[PDB]
């Protein structure tokens, strides 16, 4: 059945489901069936241009649904299910091997890993103590005095001050019948006071010598969630924290080689990266020059799509191991073995 | 076109349905759709020209007017009654009250005939008894 | 399958996509500075007769990078 | 079949020289690297008219005459005319321009090219504030911002954006990557879509839009929230994109010059470039229209002193555009006589300098058929510059290049044309 | 946008001196054995205190044999306006004449030749391959500026100037140029 | 429709001035006006219809265009051309350089037909000499 | 004050007034630390003036950091002190001079205008 983009081949219960959206198109799921029943279209149109088709197409009529494209997938975009379960949750399907975690009693909710997540899948939440709680003194505007000439709101730098204007009538021959001081936005700067051509403005800064006693020290709370879907394990939340909260282990080691000279500079592979790996370095004076393509393999997963998206192969990936839980069919150990280079 | 029907008043369909929902008047006051003249243009229509409403629960061919009560954009307006019935939901959402006002339907300009009142009623089909 | 497909009825032959590719600019020095080739070479498009004309499509990758440079959409991947 | 090599394609001031020309016969039959345009003039479109021989319209109908018919019918015109006009000359080569000033020269005649309808109020804008340029290599291997004002470079110089911004340059090895591109105009054209940053400004409002840029970059607060429907807010950001270039391009055309302010938003534009240069490194190119529009104003300026609309009739040379421009002395009616050669006013003129050229003698050298010949009075065809003759010509900033003679034709060229015309209009004066 | 200061200050990128480019092709402009010597336009032109640059550029090729095939020519070195190299202080208003110094070089040297650049005390335009100093001098007189960068070849600038003998400047640099003609005791040297 | 009129280049209108401007092609490029599709409705116009323009300096006949390059509101684009030159604003302001651009014309439709290249030079009446 | 202008039934009357700048009724200094600075936001978001700016950008492997500068605009810092307290490094340097400098740092505001 396919609705959408979305694909689910079914058997009656043995149900494969593949998610367009979370697809980034790397292509290992073609090459480690048994079957030849995935066919992957290619991966810089697929990301750069509008399709219609899915970035898969699946042949049922050959699928046998054993499901290791579904264990293979990095980025969680394939899944069979059995009576009805997802095998992620059967032990005797083999699995590989990842994680990412943030320790909430290190994290200080600086929110850098929140944005440098490639896959937006970290939200961070922070509390911050009220304004008025970090400030003190005392305020009060005599409306007596004030003849309502408008100098202290226009100077209050944080709109603090409210004046309630109005036309005259011979009702109320005045021009404001009212002005007040919301004291969850003063910040005491002295301002009005000062500009207050009738003194009719009172105030008195207390931060410097009550500060210690009457403002409290602000504790900023918060918590983090890791969408285990979205994420995929690039790392760079692990190396982008300050306080070395985030930890993260990936599933596949290799190298990455660059032919920098092959390479022609289309940002092909920089837009079809989906862990930000490769970028094009600005240089930062007139007449410097810069590596051609810049690689950190630090947040590299080695799933291959950049190789798979390069028209002229001038990017290689090499996989030396796949980590995984015990193989005990030889099927399966055979196929995640010629996924090795 | 996609559109917001809303439905109502107006006292040109009162001052009808108090003279005689048998009367010409009545289809006049309350055979209309009521457009912007924006949406008008848009559509290619002029007034007097008929328009084709079709909504998840029916259809039906009313006159289109220029709204002399401002719309906002995207919506229409067919007076209460039974060409406004044609096509409104008619789930009560266990309330008793349908839903009368606010209803996605399409419109289309059309040459078909404004259905007068006792035709109109013709395609419920009443069997005797 | 997905490919190369031009249209040259829209086309401006204006080069943007002849000079973007990386597979022309690799094996073509000129068309990798922005000129339309003098030498003789096999690339995957040229403009010809005032409009963009497919020669090698077998060697077109399908990465995306001339629909992107075409503001008319005269060349684009899509099925066949 | 022939194919002919590392051709110069004359249409406009992109002056491509990587053309090559298919040869069958004695005919180009087709192109290669040329754009649509850049085509469309190489080969004959079938049903097109290519006068063969001169023509005069003796009352109300055409008739075939000579060369020394036609040549000495408008020798005697201009001869005995007492303010006659010599317009056109971007579309033939710069040998040919020569003559032309000396033959207005000899005529006491005003001489004036298209600039007087184009980039000429570019011209009295650097006449008075200045000019800094580079040529199109600086751009691909250096340029950092390229910024395209009032002009619509995929529609009127095709193949400008792929040769000097998805270049791949010594110092911009990523082409298209490694610059920001910045487009103004009040359309959304298929340049501004392209673009990085379209600033999408109200039209007329140029000037405007750069003297709030301008107060801005030397540090002054902006005054208004919003300039030319652009609010204050991303005026400053569009600064400090400047700002912060390492080279930086403006390339502007016909949205400024033939817009409201006309010459001073040249002048506006000019002083920014040149302010910016105390931040970043800033230049600026005109998009020239015709291949070689800029070939006539560097002849007549080096062989008289002045560009454009220069004056004659007192033997030394004057010039005040806005009095001896070719529409000024058509709409005020002191032009007696005009000499149109590779151009079109009857096509490009506006409705009241063509009821002035209904009224006085036109002279026409010109190869195919026009509004202008239509409003002419001799028809004199000559060969065609790049195809069939070969002569110098300027690109849109400056750099000279050799139009290639590819085939031969049977007419004479411009030059033979105008030298013989100067001989008898010499003769007549004696 | 920038420029270089002094005979050793390199350009960006391609990390040559002006010492090591005026030695080189004073070493091609005999192995060519041309008719004229390499035309000198130095470094720091028209900047109070650049004659420090102009007798350090002076001694750079003196080691080279001048050889042409054609003609008489017995110098390695033509120095071009040198009135312009001339200055001596440190800004415009401690601004001093050092031509004593220049033409003493001159004298006791014989691989140069010089031209002088004389002001004329009018209303004129300069336009120079020096692009940097042009567009410093639009900067200091605030007039009409143009520039012309040509690719891998070289630049150009072109500035209004107005010398006028009221002012003091104009007023040094007539006399640097006058003193440059009549403390150089040898013609054949200018 | 009071509208503002702005002329310039169009690749199509350079393909047929290097084909000739003696052929159809050029009337098809160049005797034409570009609207946004809103535009040409509120006119109640489709493409190919003929519309009439006029300004204080003429008035000409061009065939409505839906415009590629989208247009601000309020604005209309006609090649640069003899039909253009009909009707834009010749005085150059003492700089020699006629106001090609940002014209406000009235745009109304007809039924007239568009004049080909030489019947629509006719109308400025060229006299023999 | 304008009272007259605003009670103008004929909108006859202009006045006009300048006012002092911000900068020139308000005394301190400020100093961000960047290298210190982990660029939390979280001055950022609570400066009451908006004076703090924070150049953000996402990440690439040639620039792994989620922003590339930071600044304090002194023409609107009123030193209130609440960046300083809420920086969870420490990095902002931050001391009012109202009280003990007031006087003599601080101008007494003439306010300037016309009538019309
Ligand atoms: N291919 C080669 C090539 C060559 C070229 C051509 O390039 C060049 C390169 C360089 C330039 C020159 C640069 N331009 C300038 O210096 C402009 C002026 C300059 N100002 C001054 O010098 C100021 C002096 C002034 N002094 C006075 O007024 C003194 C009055 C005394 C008195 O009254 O006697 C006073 C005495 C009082 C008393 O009597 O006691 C006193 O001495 O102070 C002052 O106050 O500072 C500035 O405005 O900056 C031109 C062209 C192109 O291409
Ligand atoms: N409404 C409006 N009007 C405009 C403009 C606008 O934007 N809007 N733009 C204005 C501008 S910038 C310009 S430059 C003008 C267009 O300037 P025009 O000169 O009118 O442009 P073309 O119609 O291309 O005319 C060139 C002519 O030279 C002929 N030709 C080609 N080669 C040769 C040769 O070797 N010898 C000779 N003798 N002739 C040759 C061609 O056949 C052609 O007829 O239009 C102006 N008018
Ligand atoms: N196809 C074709 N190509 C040509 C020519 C041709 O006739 N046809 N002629 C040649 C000649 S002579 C020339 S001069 C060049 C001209 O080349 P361009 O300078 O591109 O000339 P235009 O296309 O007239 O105008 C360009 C843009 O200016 C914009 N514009 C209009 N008003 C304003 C405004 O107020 N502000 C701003 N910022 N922009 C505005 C228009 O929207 C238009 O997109 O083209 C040359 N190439
Ligand atoms: S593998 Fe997971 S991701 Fe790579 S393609 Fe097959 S599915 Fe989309
Ligand atoms: S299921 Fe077993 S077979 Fe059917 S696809 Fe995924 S893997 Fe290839
Ligand atoms: S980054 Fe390290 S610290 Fe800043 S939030 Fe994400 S985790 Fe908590
Ligand atoms: S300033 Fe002094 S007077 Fe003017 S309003 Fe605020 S308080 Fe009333
Ligand atoms: S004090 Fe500073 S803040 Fe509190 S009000 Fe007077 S001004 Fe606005
Ligand atoms: S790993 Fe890459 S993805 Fe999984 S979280 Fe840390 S960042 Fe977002
Ligand atoms: S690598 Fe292949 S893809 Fe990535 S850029 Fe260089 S070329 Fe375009
Ligand atoms: S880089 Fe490492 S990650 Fe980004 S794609 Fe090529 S491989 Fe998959
Ligand atoms: S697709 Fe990638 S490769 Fe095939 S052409 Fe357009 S660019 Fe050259
Ligand atoms: S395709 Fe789009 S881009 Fe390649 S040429 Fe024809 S137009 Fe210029
Ligand atoms: S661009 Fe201007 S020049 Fe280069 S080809 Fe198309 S037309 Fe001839
Ligand atoms: S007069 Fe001067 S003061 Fe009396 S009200 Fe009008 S303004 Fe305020
Ligand atoms: S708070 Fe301390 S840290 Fe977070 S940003 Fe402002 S400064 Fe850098
Ligand atoms: S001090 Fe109060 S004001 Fe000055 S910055 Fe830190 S916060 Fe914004
Ligand atoms: S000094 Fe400390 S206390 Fe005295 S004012 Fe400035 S802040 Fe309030
Ligand atoms: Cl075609
Ligand atoms: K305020
Ligand atoms: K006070
Ligand atoms: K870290
Ligand atoms: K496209
Ligand atoms: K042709
Ligand atoms: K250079
Ligand atoms: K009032
Ligand atoms: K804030
Ligand atoms: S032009
Ligand atoms: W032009
Ligand atoms: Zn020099």
């Amino acid at each position: 059945v396919i609705e959408g983009k979305n694909i689910t081949v079914e058997r009656t219960n043995r149900r494969l489901i593949f998610q367009d959206c979370l697809c980034a198109v790397c292509g290992l799921c073609g090459e480690i069936c048994p079957v030849s029943a995935i066919e992957v279209n290619p991966t810089g149109a697929m990301v750069r241009t509008e399709q219609e088709k899915s970035k898969i197409a699946i042949d049922e009529n050959k699928c046998v649904l054993c499901g290791m494209c579904s264990s293979i997938c990095p980025f969680q975009a394939l899944d069979l299910q059995i009576d009805g379960t997802s095998i992620k949750e059967l032990a005797e399907y083999p699995k590989i091997i990842k994680s990412a975690e943030i320790d909430d009693e290190t994290c200080i909710q600086c929110k850098a890993c929140e944005t440098a997540c490639p896959q937006d899948a970290i939200t961070i939440t922070r509390e911050l103590p009220e304004r008025k709680d970090l400030v003190t003194g005392e305020i009060e505007i005599d409306k007596d005095t004030c003849i309502y000439c408008g100098m202290c709101e226009e100077m209050c730098p944080v709109d603090a001050i409210e004046i309630d204007h109005q036309t005259p009538s011979s009702a109320s021959p005045v021009v404001a019948t009212d002005i007040r001081v919301d004291e969850d936005k003063c910040v005491h700067c002295g301002i009005c006071k000062r500009i207050c051509p009738v003194d009719a403005i009172m105030q008195v800064c207390r931060i410097c010598p009550y500060g210690e006693y009457e403002i409290k020290t602000p504790e900023v709370t918060g918590t983090s969630y890791i969408d285990p879907e979205l994420c995929v394990n690039c790392g760079w939340c692990q190396e982008i924290c300050p306080v070395d909260a985030a930890t993260v282990t990936k599933p596949f080691e290799g190298e990455l080689i660059i032919d920098q000279d092959t390479c022609q500079a289309c940002e092909t592979c920089v837009m079809v990266c989906p862990c930000n790996v490769l970028s094009f370095p600005k240089p930062e004076k007139p007449g410097e020059k810069t590596t051609k393509l810049h690689k950190d393999e630090r947040f590299c997963i080695y799933c291959g799509a950049c190789e798979r998206s390069c028209p002229v192969t001038a990017i290689t990936v090499k996989r030396n191991r796949i980590n995984t839980t015990p193989i005990r069919s030889k099927a399966w150990k055979n196929a995640f073995d010629s996924l090795l280079k | 076109m996609r559109v917001i029907l809303n439905t109502g008043r107006t006292i040109w369909q009162g001052q009808a349905i108090e003279s005689g929902k048998d009367l010409k008047m009545y289809v006049d006051a309350a055979a209309i759709i009521q457009m912007n003249p924006e949406m008008m243009k848009q559509l290619g229509i002029a007034e007097g020209d008929n328009v084709k409403v079709i909504s998840e629960y029916g259809d039906v061919v009313v006159k289109a007017v220029e709204a002399k009560e401002p719309l906002p954009e995207g919506m229409v307006y067919i007076p209460m009654g039974p060409w406004a019935n044609r096509v409104i939901r008619p789930y009560t959402d266990s309330t008793a009250t349908p839903s009368f006002k606010n209803i996605p339907v399409e419109i289309i300009p059309t040459d078909e005939e404004v259905l007068d009142m006792p035709t109109l009623m013709k395609v419920y089909g009443k069997v005797g008894q | 399958a997905i490919g190369l497909k031009a249209y040259p009825e829209l086309c401006h032959g204006c080069g943007n996509c002849v000079i973007a590719c990386p597979v022309n600019a690799l094996r073509s020095p000129e068309v990798a500075g922005g000129k339309g080739p003098t030498d003789d070479v096999e690339i995957i498009m040229i403009v010809e007769d005032g409009v963009v004309n497919i020669k090698n499509p077998d060697l077109c990758g399908k990465c995306g990078t001339c629909v992107e440079s075409c503001p008319v959409d005269a060349i684009r991947l899509e099925e066949l | 079949m022939e194919y002919v090599k590392n051709v110069v394609c004359p249409f406009c001031g992109t002056l491509c020289d990587d053309i090559i020309c298919k040869v069958e016969g004695n005919e180009i039959v087709g192109t290669i690297n040329a754009c649509r345009i850049g085509h469309s003039k190489f080969v004959h479109a079938e049903g097109a008219m290519r006068y063969k021989k001169p023509l005069i319209r003796k009352n109300g109908e055409f008739v075939e005459v000579s060369y020394d018919e036609a040549i000495d019918k408008a020798a005697k015109i201009l001869a005995e005319s007492k303010r006659p006009l010599m317009y056109g000359w971007s579309c033939t080569e710069c040998e040919a321009q020569a003559v032309g000033v000396e033959l207005a020269e000899e005529a006491g005649a005003v001489i004036d090219n298209t600039a007087s309808v184009c980039h000429g109020p570019s011209v009295l804008a650097l006449q008075d504030v200045g000019y800094p340029i580079c040529t199109f290599g600086e751009v691909k291997n250096r340029a950092d911002v390229v910024v395209y004002w009032g002009c619509n470079p995929m529609h009127a110089h095709p193949r400008h954006m792929s040769r000097n911004v998805f270049a791949r340059g010594f110092f911009r090895e990523r082409g298209r990557s490694d610059r920001t591109l910045i487009v103004v105009d009040p359309r959304k054209t298929d340049s501004a879509k392209l673009a990085d940053i379209h600033l999408q400004l109200d039209f007329d409002r140029d000037y405007e839009l750069l003297d709030a840029m301008r107060a801005c970059l030397l540090g002054h607060e902006i005054l208004y929230d919003e300039v030319a429907g652009v609010p204050r807010e991303q005026i400053e950001e569009a600064v400090e994109v400047l700002k912060n270039a390492q080279f930086g391009i403006l390339f502007f055309g016909m949205g400024i010059t033939h817009s409201r302010g006309k010459h001073r938003n040249i002048d506006t534009a000019i002083m920014m470039v040149q302010d910016l240069n105390d931040y970043a490194k800033w230049t600026l190119i005109p998009m020239r229209g015709h291949y070689n529009v800029t070939g006539f104003n560097q002849v007549c300026t080096w062989e008289s002193g002045y560009p454009y609309c220069v004056d004659f009739s007192g033997g030394e040379p004057r010039y005040n555009p806005g009095e001896t421009g070719a529409n000024d002395l058509l709409q005020n009616r002191e032009a007696d006589a005009m000499m149109v050669i590779a151009s079109d006013p009857g096509a490009h003129f506006p409705q009241r300098a063509l009821e002035r050229m209904a009224e006085i003698p036109v002279i026409a050298i010109e190869p195919h058929r026009t509004p202008t010949t239509e409003m002419a009075d001799i028809i004199i065809p000559p060969a065609i510059v790049g195809m069939e003759a070969e002569g110098t010509a300027y690109r849109m900033e400056g750099v000279p290049i050799r139009m290639k003679k590819v085939v031969d034709s049977d007419l004479l060229s411009d030059r033979e044309i105008l030298e013989r015309l100067l001989e008898k209009v010499r003769e007549y004066k004696a | 946008g920038g420029n270089v200061h002094g005979i050793y200050d390199p350009a960006p990128y391609f990390d040559i001196t002006p010492a090591e480019i005026i030695k080189g092709l004073a070493e091609v402009n005999e192995k060519l054995q041309l008719p004229h010597s390499i035309h000198l336009h130095c470094n720091d032109l028209g900047h109070p205190g650049n004659y420090e640059t102009t007798l350090a550029s002076f001694d750079v090729p003196k080691n080279i044999k001048p050889n042409p095939a054609t003609g008489s020519r017995d110098t390695v070195l033509y120095a071009t306006h040198v009135q312009f190299h001339s200055y001596g202080g440190t800004t415009w208003r401690d601004f001093v004449s050092e031509a004593p110094k220049i033409a003493d070089y001159v004298n006791k040297n014989d691989h140069i030749v010089i031209d002088v650049g004389q002001i004329t005390l009018d209303e004129t335009t300069t336009m120079t391959a020096d692009g940097p100093m042009e567009y410093d001098l639009h900067s200091l007189n605030g007039l009409k500026w143009a520039n012309c960068d040509v690719e891998l070849e070289t630049g150009s600038g072109v500035v209004p100037f107005i010398y006028s003998a009221r002012a003091p400047v104009p007023a040094v640099q007539w006399a640097i140029g006058m003193e440059l003609f009549l403390l150089i005791d040898n013609p054949e040297k200018v």
